[PDB]
């Protein structure tokens, strides 16, 4: 069901290997919902494209926008199994940090910080 | 873009001007309040949060535990740790009101329908009670045949002993100023009503009349005759007396009172007690559900960062709204300096709450404003929250959250 199951590693690798410079700037991101997350809506479009100078803040803002709720209920974005103590990090440095072997930067979201 | 959600809402919401007498869901910080400024049912209810705080002068947790059930509507149940005594504290209600006529020739006046409803419910609970119980209801009494009447704080207690099936009313009354008039007293040449005792006792008898119960001696226990108090203070005495009644009832001792057993009024309502009351009302932001939570589970309510923010918004609103006498050869910070510091701090705290992060120049600005944040009334507010948030200071509060460079 997750994007790694729907696209093979090879397929993913050629997705990343070029959508990369038909938006040379941009960085590819798969945002999915935590499987055991009972309290949050499932937004569907998995594959996202983001501008680089952008920090995690704004990304959290837009995902908080397509999720239709009010900024006043807990939202957290984890990157791999790992995530920010700093929301001011540009998505570029985050990308160079936590990117997957297939070239996509993976993120999962929840109303809680659980394991 | 710049502002996304710097919005102060949800738990950072400060109620608006027109929501001022209409909001029962939340008791907001009133940062200019003082004991002298009086009570209403919302402040009283707010004060109830002190009972299970182990650091409060009002802590009950040694005397009572919480009732396992909720047998009495509108009331918080408690079981004595030293007794078989169950103790019920009615949640304060603005409709608990009795009017009386000052003129003895007129009738005794009236009791609000909700108060009479409560008396009936107490009676119906007693008819089924297998255990000695105490019921504590705060209320107010007012003269209805004079103009310019004052609503006078007062407290009702009823005990029920199932063995003798006896039900004993008592009213604790902290005497306020002008709760009596020599002019009236002289004009009526002594037949004069200064209290709701007549209609209230009639009410209680009307409530128990169909049952097996005997009515005990009705007592009005009055205190602070001359310690001559504003109406305002009397509410604080009421709260103190709620405390005394609960403890005395759980220890099964006579309720002791200024003028009977207490040597002075401020040995009773103590400067520590006053600071507790004042700090609760001025500096805290508390839900009704949170208070019901505390009282029904028997636990403290820890101060939350959002309360610090909301308190700051209230101090800010008050000073920006008003126009002070602007005086001369002035030692200390100007209004403008203080409001700039408050606004800075609100922004920083809200950034910490939402983003869990603070820019280093932000921290630098804060550091520049800290002395002004620490000064006078504002200083007392900040110090309350620093203390209860477990921080030695603004710097040491904010600093784990700053991103350097």
């Amino acid at each position: 069901k997750t994007f790694k199951q729907r696209r093979t590693f090879e397929q993913r690798v050629e997705d990343v290997r070029l959508i990369r410079e038909q938006h040379p700037t941009k960085i590819p991101v798969i945002i999915e919902r935590y499987k055991g997350e009972k309290q949050l809506p499932v937004l569907d479009k998995t594959k996202f494209l983001v501008p680089d100078h952008v920090n995690m803040s704004e990304l959290i803002k837009i995902i908080r926008r397509r999720l239709q709720l009010n900024a006043n209920q807990a939202f957290f974005l984890l990157v791999n199994g790992h995530s920010m103590v700093s929301v001011s990090t540009p998505i570029s440095e985050v990308y160079e940090s936590e990117k997957d072997e297939d070239g996509f930067l993976y993120m999962v979201y929840a109303s809680q910080e659980t394991f | 873009d710049i502002d996304e959600f710097d919005l102060l809402e949800g738990d950072e919401k400060l109620p608006g001007d027109s929501e001022l007498d209409k909001t029962t869901s939340i008791y907001p910080p009133e940062t200019s309040w003082e004991v002298n400024k009086g009570m209403n049912s919302s402040r009283l209810h707010k004060l109830y949060s002190l009972f299970f705080d182990k650091s409060s002068a009002f802590y009950l947790g040694d005397d009572v535990s919480v009732l396992e059930d909720k047998p009495l509507t509108g009331a918080y149940g408690f079981q004595s740790k030293k007794n078989d005594q169950q103790i019920f504290l009615f949640r304060p209600d603005s409709d608990y009101v009795a009017g009386y006529h000052v003129d003895a020739k007129s009738d005794a006046g009236w009791v609000n329908d909700k108060l009479d409803r409560r008396l009936s419910e107490i009676s119906e609970f007693c008819s089924k009670a297998t255990q000695p119980a105490t019921f504590i209801l705060p209320f107010v009494e007012m003269p209805t045949d004079i103009t310019k009447g004052v609503q006078h704080q007062v407290l009702l207690t009823i005990s029920y002993d199932p063995k003798s099936k006896q039900l004993t009313p008592t009213v604790y009354d902290s005497i306020g100023r002008d709760t009596y008039s020599e002019s009236l007293s002289s004009y009526f040449k002594g037949k004069y009503r200064t209290t709701c005792d007549e209609i209230l006792t009639q009410s209680i008898e009307k409530a128990i009349k169909s049952t097996d119960f005997t009515l005990g001696k009705f007592t009005r226990a009055a205190y602070n005759h001359q310690n001559r108090l504003t109406e305002g203070n009397c509410g604080s005495y009421t709260f103190r007396t709620i405390k005394e009644v609960i403890s005395s009832s759980a220890q099964g001792t006579e309720v002791k009172i200024p003028g009977s057993g207490y040597i002075t009024s401020n040995s009773y309502l103590t400067s520590q007690h006053v600071q507790d009351i004042e700090s609760c009302i001025k500096y805290r932001n508390l839900g009704v559900v949170d208070i019901e939570s505390a009282l029904t589970e028997g636990k403290t309510l820890p101060v939350q960062l959002s309360e610090f923010i909301v308190a700051l918004e209230d101090y800010g609103k008050l000073r920006s709204q008003q126009s002070e006498k602007s005086m001369l050869n002035f030692i200390g910070y100007s209004k403008t300096a203080k409001l700039t510091a408050v606004e800075l701090l609100i922004g920083i705290l809200n950034d910490i709450k939402g983003k869990n992060e603070i820019s280093e120049s932000q921290y630098d600005k804060l550091v520049k404003e800290v002395d002004c944040l620490m000064d006078s009334s504002l200083g007392k507010l900040v110090q309350f929250h620093l203390k209860n948030l477990g921080a030695e200071s603004l710097q040491k509060l904010v600093l784990p959250c700053v991103k350097f460079d």
